[PDB]
């Protein structure tokens, strides 16, 4: 195996990376890496575009709930399960998308923006912390409020050399489970003394208190790694190349001509450039034919091509950056050159696979945990009543009572008609149901059925022709 | 002349904190300038006969005593500078080899190991000098002298004299058991373990009566290991001797280049395996440490860069330990000349 | 009774210090203001200034 050897001709005799765990290769440089990623996001055109694409495609304009408790396992009966689902969905709809924005303690974001910001933080930081608090002094029906914590404030044990159990400010038991996190205080003025607080992961009653979301890579990973470690260096170097090329082009274009003469500068520029002595500005009106004595001379400088093949190299670097980040090349670079229908559809599919994976993991898990945390409070406060004769209590079956599914925004078709024909053809056969085809457009089938059954009544009552879907 | 480094061993000395483990448990960190230990006499004068008329001589109610102690401070440190990084290390192949950066992360690692080992040695000597004798004095070049003096009766720390020396008296037809009983009569509470010293164990074992207590059909239940049992380890949990547990401890600490033995040349330490021991750790005095909010801890590590011309990234650990003995009369130390 | 470990005493010391500097600078500003109002001019001198 040449890979592990000296190399071809000794070229690899100095490439001996240490065999260390992921933690010992990530934690010593955590803060600097996070800071560099933030600097890239805040000051680069393409990084901001990538974050915007993440937020808009993974989550979308709306992130709607779909509750499906497993009634077979609980033995509660179909109608009771459906009624309980309807009541829970109505309660959540009234609590999640309110206008007063009381879901968040800071009173700044609704639920959809909270999901979007969580995906963003998971994009350029590789983790997200949502803290579920209480305000017993409040008079509202639901006193469970959530807060988003920046991963910077989950500091280590104050940066000192740490240990085995206490890693990166996340207290750990004998196994890999996490017991308690450390939270700091974000002080903008910069002079207040810092205070660190302990916030346990779970309350003694089993309720979720402080939430951590990320995707691991190896056996042990206390804190995650963002998607920029692959391609930061090329991004910064490309930005520097862009600025340097732009400045060089401006410098080369600035010096138009060059006067060579023997007389005084005022006289030489007076008798050649046409500037009047009555430095010296030159009027830009008309055409001029200067008269040059044998000593004098005039030279019109020529410059290189302004973009002598820089765009192709930009193309290569942007292709590399897009490959590293995950999105397609067209979306990141806005190039959209000439391409057939097949190439565009392949591009869209290759992006959408990754987008679906990310949505199914990060947003879905965060939303499910937040929804369960609210559901416990709703159940306890008798706002929602469980069916009787339950095989388990709510404590004994946490997921089974609230096994929920979420529907996000659906794809925007490249061909408007082909997708419609595909959906209709699948519906005509038995291969796919109504829910599957209505959900790909991000609509719930029950609402569509109710809307149609009131539309038929309105059309019948108003004196118009009955609709197509009405039953004769 | 190419090469390859097949094996690279490492040398160590016999080091295991037996005395700290057995007798000193339940560590109690404290944030205080000085700690207190309180003893109460508990001696009751006999009720003397009194005539039914005089009715006098009220008795004083008993009152105790206290003490105050101040924990010492210890801070080892090391260094690393770019000069040591370039050449090579004795633990990497001529092949393979690494960038200069990784050699620094290896040197810092071994420096951490040495710091923690030195602190552990200090703690162990701290404990052993407290078990053997009532008091110890922590002295250093820059550390002002402070001593800890638990109140141990002079009648303990018994040593042999011109009479009753085990070495001088005959090894046949004599008993050590009676002398052991007479010595252990002083300790307050039962005794459950004996911690020999290899020379002392060798002296004790050679008696003809001690062998006889082992191979008697019905006169005992004791069993030992007379033959060679442990040769490389620092501890030897040998068998029981009637009721007590026999232990031989040979642990080594280094002061200067040479290697020295903790237990001083054939002592014997009667004691209880459940003796009340205190492991007190003081408050670490470092401005950054108190910035972090850490106090009354042990082994606070840190590093920094000195912005000098040769640079340097130092490495430091601070402990401030102090081991106490709640009751100093539950041990009896015998010299065994 | 109810003592505090030094990690809290250090913070209390720090706050009282910072309040002391703020008061001193406010006092300097008032001293400049009064002289600027009561008279046209004022001199700004110090030992190392």
């Amino acid at each position: 195996y040449h890979g592990g050897g000296s190399g071809f001709g000794g070229q690899l005799r100095s490439w001996n990376p240490p065999s260390e765990s992921v933690d010992a290769a990530l934690l010593p440089n955590f803060t600097r890496g996070n800071a560099r990623a933030d600097d890239l996001v805040r000051n680069n055109g393409y990084a901001a575009n990538a974050i915007q694409l993440h937020q808009d495609h993974i989550v979308g304009s709306f992130f709607r709930l779909s509750h499906r408790p497993s009634w077979r396992y609980l033995g509660i009966g179909e109608e009771e399960a459906r009624a309980f689902s309807r009541e829970v969905e109505a309660a959540w709809k009234e609590f999640a998308e309110d206008d007063c924005c009381c879901i968040d303690v800071e009173r700044k974001r609704t639920f959809t923006m909270m999901i979007r910001e969580g995906v963003a933080m998971h994009a350029f930081n590789g983790e997200l912390f949502v803290q579920a608090t209480w305000d017993t002094s409040s008079s509202r029906l639901f006193r469970t409020q959530f807060r988003m914590v920046s991963p910077k404030r989950i500091s280590n044990p104050n940066n000192t050399g740490d240990s085995r159990n206490c890693r990166a400010g996340v207290q750990i038991n004998d196994s890999g489970a996490a017991l308690g996190y450390y939270v700091s205080e974000d002080g903008y003025p910069g002079w207040m003394p810092q205070k660190w607080t302990w916030i346990p992961r779970e309350l003694p009653g089993g309720r979720a208190s402080f939430i951590h979301v990320f995707e691991p890579v190896e056996d042990g990973q206390t804190r995650g790694a963002n998607v920029f470690y692959s391609v930061m260096e090329q991004m910064k170097m490309l930005d520097t190349l862009q600025n340097t090329q732009l400045q060089s082009a401006i410098v080369k274009a600035m010096y138009a001509a060059t006067i060579e003469s023997e007389l005084d500068t005022q006289s030489a520029m007076d008798f050649i450039l046409g500037a009047n002595s009555q430095a010296a500005p030159v009027r830009l009106g008309g055409a001029k034919v200067p008269h040059l004595m044998p000593g004098d001379s005039l030279n019109l400088q020529t410059a290189q091509d302004t973009d002598n093949g820089y765009s192709v190299f930009e193309q290569s670097l942007l292709r590399y950056i897009a490959a590293g980040l995950g999105v397609s090349y067209e979306q990141l670079s806005r190039n959209y050159a000439q391409m057939s229908y097949s190439t565009a559809r392949a591009s869209a599919n290759e992006s959408w696979a990754y987008f679906m994976g990310r949505r199914k993991f990060v947003a879905s898990r965060q939303a499910s945990q937040m929804f369960l945390c609210w559901l416990e409070e709703a159940i306890v406060r008798r706002v929602v009543t469980l069916p009787s004769k339950a095989r388990f209590s709510f404590q004994e079956a946490r997921s089974a009572w609230g096994n929920c599914d979420w529907i996000g925004s659906g794809r925007m078709a490249i061909d408007g008609l082909k997708e419609v024909q595909e959906a209709v053809m699948l519906i005509e056969a038995g291969l796919s149901t109504y829910e599957k085809e209505c959900a790909k457009r991000g609509d719930d089938y029950q609402e569509i059925f109710a809307q149609q059954v009131r539309e038929t009544m309105e059309r019948r009552a108003a004196g118009l022709k009955p609709p197509a879907w009405a039953a004769a | 002349t190419t090469a390859q480094l097949l094996a690279a061993n490492e040398q160590k000395f016999k080091f295991d904190p037996l005395f700290l483990r057995l007798f000193f448990r339940e560590s109690y960190p404290f944030t205080t300038e000085k700690v207190y230990l309180s003893q109460i006499p508990g001696l009751v004068n006999m009720a003397l006969y009194v005539s039914p008329i005089v009715s006098g001589e009220v008795i004083r109610s008993r009152g105790g005593s206290t003490s105050e102690f101040t924990p010492g401070y210890v801070k080892p440190k090391h260094e690393v500078n770019p000069q040591m990084t370039l050449r090579r290390l004795p633990d990497e192949d001529p092949q393979n080899l690494a960038d200069p950066a990784y050699r620094r992360r290896r040197i810092i690692m071994q420096n951490m190991r040495d710091e923690e080992l030195a602190i552990a040695q200090v703690e162990e000597m701290q404990a052993v000098s407290a078990v053997l004798k009532g008091k110890y004095t922590m002295t250093g070049e820059a550390f002002d002298p402070v001593e800890v003096d638990m109140g141990r009766s002079e009648e303990n720390n018994i040593t042999q004299s011109g009479g009753t020396e085990w070495s001088k008296r005959d090894k046949s037809t004599y008993d050590p058991t009676d002398d052991i009983e007479a010595y252990a009569l002083n300790a307050s509470g039962v005794v459950n373990i004996i911690v020999f010293d290899p020379k002392g164990w060798a002296l004790f074992r050679s008696f003809k009566a001690v062998k006889e207590k082992l191979d008697t059909r019905r006169g005992s239940n004791s069993e030992l290991e007379t033959a060679v049992k442990d040769l490389g380890k620092a501890v030897s949990y040998k068998g029981m001797y009637g009721d007590v547990a026999i232990v031989v401890y040979s642990g080594q600490y280094v002061e200067n280049g040479v290697k020295k033995n903790f237990l001083p040349d054939n002592t014997m330490v009667l004691g209880n395996t459940q003796a009340r021991g205190l492991r007190t750790y003081g408050c670490i005095q470092d401005a950054d440490a108190q910035r972090e909010g850490i106090n009354a801890s042990a082994r606070y590590p840190k590093n920094w860069v000195t912005t000098g011309d040769p640079a340097r990234e130092f490495t430091m650990i601070q402990s401030a330990p102090l081991m106490l003995l709640a009751d100093p009369d539950e041990f009896v130390s015998v010299q065994l000349a």
